[PDB]
C-alpha cells in the first residue's frame, strides 16, 4: 500500500555476532 | 518548504514527508499515513470543497 518505496536491503546488528 | 522557510534558507521536501512529520510531531507514527494516504487525501479535497 505504500506509494513510492523502493527496493533497499537492511543491515542486522545480530546476524554477523551470531554466524 | 514546510516549516523551513520561516527559520532559515529553504528546503524542498515533499507534501507527503511533511505530513508524515506534522503527524510524528504530535505522537502519530508515520505509518498510518504513508499506508492510508489516500483515505487522507479524499478527505482533505472533501473538506477543501
Ligand atoms: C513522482 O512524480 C512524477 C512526476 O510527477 C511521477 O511521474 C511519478 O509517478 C511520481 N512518483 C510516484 C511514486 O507516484
Ligand atoms: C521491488 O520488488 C517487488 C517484489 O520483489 C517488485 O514487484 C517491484 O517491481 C520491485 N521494484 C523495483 C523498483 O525494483
Amino acid at each position: 500500500v505504500v506509494i513510492g518505496i523502493v527496493n533497499n536491503t537492511v543491515y542486522d546488528p545480530l546476524q554477523p555476532e551470531l554466524d | 518548504s514546510g516549516w523551513t522557510f520561516g527559520a532559515g534558507p529553504a528546503l524542498q521536501i515533499p507534501f507527503p514527508m511533511q505530513m508524515a512529520y506534522r503527524f510524528n510531531g504530535i505522537g502519530v507514527t508515520q505509518n498510518v499515513l504513508y499506508e492510508n494516504q489516500k483515505l487522507i487525501a479524499n478527505q482533505f479535497n472533501s473538506a477543501i470543497g
